[PDB]
């Protein structure tokens, strides 16, 4: 069926291979491919030990790892020039972000009752505006709901479409007069630079997701 | 003690070695692993003083 | 701590290859006392 | 590789899982609503 | 020219390039420079008169371009080579110990000198 | 694109949420503590 | 249009194999060595104790 | 006709909002580099704050961008 | 008429402009936070909640702008 | 007529632009505050009343722009 | 109704004049905080200076606002 | 009809304005790098990633803008 | 068509505005270069490639505006 | 055609705007020069080649602006 359905399968088959075939006899030395996933493990270990740092930093380390890995891998697969539907299937990405925000909100309400809203009391301020600063802290708490999802969706989708428009332009650059046929390579180099950049910012975005949705959980667990 | 030297010599790894073989001689490995995931840790002390925290930030 | 005490500790630190003359070693380690006095009686010559 | 060491992901991630379920149900109705467009 | 006097042995009394680590970060001075007063931090220093360079490890002090263009450097000791590997090891140990045993400033200095020392 | 605009959004989202939950259990119980196994094994060897 | 993009992608994988893959090879090598040296050193360390 | 023209116009004007987020982001990262050069060692605390600063600055622009697509079609 | 409908959409687009100021605004607070903290080190415990207050107000300017944009757009 | 109701919707959009100046403005007061406090460690007791005054009028300029948006739009 | 229409558009336009003054007001008070934190004790002399710049910067915006009302009326 | 097509191409032109901001942002990050290096040149290896990070992230909002420009322009 | 073509010629000018940002940007990198070099004297050998990189990226953002101009006119 | 002739004269006017940025940029390089030379007046001879480079690059974006105006005016 849909490209999204097919590409979700492709991600799963990759991830299994990185923890089996990659490893040689459960190396206590680390395989050359597997060395990447050691560094990632440690920098996200120290990141959710940083952000929440509880006795549940490691309890929410798998969650932050599968939120790392989905977006990290799904901004490699979509970069193939005839692939285009994981994080460019926006309906999954934005939905996932709202779900995580709700799962922070429910945790906060559950854990901190109906005085979860004491998080939205920032601290003492002039008395005629004390209820107001509860409203526009809660608004900023639910600015986190959509900012996280919509950043990723816009970035990845915009990269692929930008390249395709320029690719189509360079096709027609190499179909107009003979003076453009010379220097028909010059636009190609611009598309190449974009292919590098759009790939880079998707790996950054997978990490950026996983630090930002640790920060929101810092807010939710620790009131004010 | 001569025998003690022989035992490490016939069992000296250096490229690989299943963590399962180490588990088979010491289930202490798995005990710590299970306890730590439960703990909400993944930092075990002394792993950062000789295998680092593998990051630049 | 005085700025020069901070710097002094740095001078002291510099003898800690080691290639440090007798004068260096004296500037980085000496035994002395500061005999406080009063407005009257002397609070002792406690180490400088 | 596959040799589980138990994790409490069913009560720790109970508020997370609840949020996922609500949107799943809503998206069933949304899909029916989107298939009329 | 360039003063670089030390109490136990005065070194010198501007020169072409001086490279200094100061509470202004690191500064390099060539010819005229505005007539600063800067605390010299513990340092790895190069002083060059011509292209020839004499390299000093400096206990911090003061640097002061005068409005009469005299780069007054005063330090308690100023070679680079004289300070320094074995010294790096000892200083590392001393850095650890001083933290436990004014203590803040001392331990900070032990770390600072240790880093500067590693540079040598 | 036709593959990126169905009305099969719930179908898509079903396969999507299945992948997340699968990876969550899989990582959490299997592969993440197996990385801590490498670390701990190295460290226990480090001690002896 | 998109056949131009595929040529770009071929160039992209070439650049990666030139610059990044040897760097990542080197990165992998450097780390691999460090793990090995610690592991074997510790095995040696208790062997010293046996001799003591 | 005029409405069709209007939706395209509304989309254009909304796109400009992204500009502010881009400047914002640069100011945060500039401060990260400056902070780390001032301290030599601030980065452990400051780096989380800098990424946060990127996100928030970006968030305002990103609101503009969703409005742009809502305008462009709508 | 067509002109009134046009004006809803266009008016929404124009409204969206104010958000840019909030993007820059938030950054200036965070920059000052970083700068102060990099200079002092230990100012941060006082300065961090103070900075978050500055953030909340700067962000708010953007949110007011977005609200009006939606009223014009949908309305 | 069509033109006037249109002009209200358009005019509302334009009015929202004004808010940006306050957004950046608020950040500037807070930037100076954080800088001062990091320099002093402790200026804040004197400086905080001063800072609230400067904040208030800077903010107010944005608020003036916002109320004009409401006046045109709602009538 | 064109004359009236132009009046409502014009009302919108006038808000733009205010933005600069908004930044300006903050700049004088920013300077107050900078100066006071640098000196400490300057504050009793300096506080009148701060108020003067703050008010004056606002006043430029007030002229724009007065013109907004003037436009609204005609 | 011509009004629709005119407006499409006009809308493209308007979007292009967003790029100016990103160009300045990139420059500011590099200015910061140069000043940082001059104040401590051994900072450079840690700082070099941070410089590139700030350039890319700053730039991105402008490229998003350019994509909207291309949606209008080509589309 | 006269309208759509008129939109192109007007539109060319609109895209052209974007160039202002790049102009300020180049200067900001070079201003930093001069300041840093005056502090150190000798830092310039390392820094000059960084300055060229910074110029190219800032300039590029400007060039994208120019390319839209040529896209509207010619394209 | 009234539309086309209008479009040239309008489009020319709009094009002219980009150059203002380059003007500000040139001043920024010179500002740095003066401060730099004050900090070390022997830096001038090395810096002067660099300075002319920074000037030229800043200017170019403005020049391109004036060119699009001239293409419509004097093509």
């Amino acid at each position: 069926l849909t490209t999204f359905s097919l590409y979700t399968i492709i991600v799963l088959l990759v991830i299994t291979s990185l923890y089996t075939l990659t490893n040689n006899n459960n190396k206590i030395i680390g395989s050359r491919w597997l060395i990447s996933q050691e560094a990632i493990y440690d920098t996200i270990m120290n990141m959710t030990k940083g952000q929440i740092g509880g006795k549940n930093w490691g309890l929410y380390f798998p969650m932050i790892f599968t939120l790392f890995m989905f977006i990290f891998i799904a901004n490699l697969i979509s970069m193939i020039p005839y692939s285009f539907a994981l994080s460019a299937h926006l309906v999954f990405i934005i939905s996932l972000s709202i779900v995580i925000w709700l799962g922070n909100t429910i945790l906060g309400l559950y854990k901190h009752g109906w005085v979860f809203f004491s998080l939205f009391v920032p601290a003492g301020t002039p008395l005629p505006l004390v209820p107001l600063l509860v409203i526009i802290e809660t608004l900023s708490y639910f600015a986190r709901a959509i900012s996280l999802g919509l950043r990723l969706g816009s970035n990845i989708l915009a990269g692929h479409l930008l390249m395709v428009i320029l690719a189509g332009l360079t096709f027609n650059f190499m179909l107009i007069n003979l003076f453009t046929l010379v220097f028909g390579f010059v636009p190609l180099a611009m598309i190449l630079a974009i292919m590098m950049l759009e790939f880079a910012i998707g790996i950054i975005q997978g990490y950026v997701w996983a630090i930002l949705t640790a920060s929101y959980l810092k807010d939710a667990v620790y009131l004010h | 003690l001569q025998s003690t030297l022989d035992n490490i010599q016939s069992a000296r790894p250096f490229d690989e070695l299943t963590v399962d073989d180490l588990t088979k001689i010491k289930p202490e490995i798995d005990a710590k692993v299970e306890e730590m995931v439960k703990k909400g840790k993944w930092d075990v002390p002394g792993y950062k003083d000789r295998f680092g925290n593998l990051n630049v930030m | 701590i005085s700025y020069a005490a901070y710097l002094n500790v740095a001078a002291q630190a510099i003898r800690s290859t080691e290639l440090q003359t007798a004068s260096v070693l004296n500037r980085s380690q000496t035994d002395a006392f500061y005999t406080q006095y009063k407005n009257a009686s002397e609070p002792t010559p406690i180490t400088k | 590789m596959l040799k589980r060491f138990p994790t409490p992901i069913l009560k720790v991630y109970w508020p997370f899982f609840v949020a996922g379920a609500a949107v799943y149900y809503g998206m069933s109705k949304a899909a029916d609503l989107s298939s009329n467009t | 020219k360039l003063q670089f006097a030390l109490p136990h042995e005065t070194l010198y009394s501007e020169v072409t390039q001086v490279n200094l680590p100061a509470k202004s970060g690191r500064i390099g001075v060539l010819a005229n420079h505005v007539p600063t007063v800067e605390q010299l931090l513990p340092g790895v220093v190069e002083v060059m008169e011509g292209s020839n360079s004499k390299k000093f490890f400096i206990s911090g002090g003061f640097a002061t371009v005068q409005p009469d263009s005299q780069l007054c450097v005063t330090a308690i000791e100023a070679p680079l080579e004289s300070f320094s590997e074995n010294i790096k090891n000892l200083l590392a140990e001393a850095k650890k110990n001083v933290s436990s045993s004014r203590e803040a400033a001392e331990a900070a200095i032990q770390v600072e000198v240790l880093e500067n020392l590693q540079s040598v | 694109m036709p593959q990126l605009v169905p009305f099969y959004f719930m179908n898509q989202l079903t396969y999507g949420f299945l992948l997340m939950i699968t990876l969550l259990i899989l990582f959490s119980q299997f592969f993440l503590p197996m990385i801590l196994r490498l670390y701990v094994s190295r460290l226990f060897i480090s001690k002896l | 249009d998109e056949s131009i993009l595929l040529l770009t992608f071929l160039g992209f994988t070439g650049l990666v194999a030139k610059y990044l893959a040897p760097a990542y090879k080197d990165f992998a090598d450097a780390r691999m060595k460090k793990v090995s040296d610690v592991l074997n050193a510790s095995r040696n360390k208790h062997v010293e104790a046996v001799k003591d | 006709q005029l409405v069709l023209a209007a939706k395209y116009i509304g989309a254009g004007i909304s796109t400009i909002g992204l500009l502010g987020a881009g400047i914002g982001i640069a100011i945060v990262f500039a401060a990260l580099i400056n902070g780390v050069s001032r301290n030599p060692s601030i980065k452990d605390t400051v780096f989380p704050m800098a990424i946060l600063g990127f996100a928030l600055s970006e968030a305002t622009g990103l609101f503009c961008l969703m409005v742009s697509f809502l305008l462009l079609f709508g």
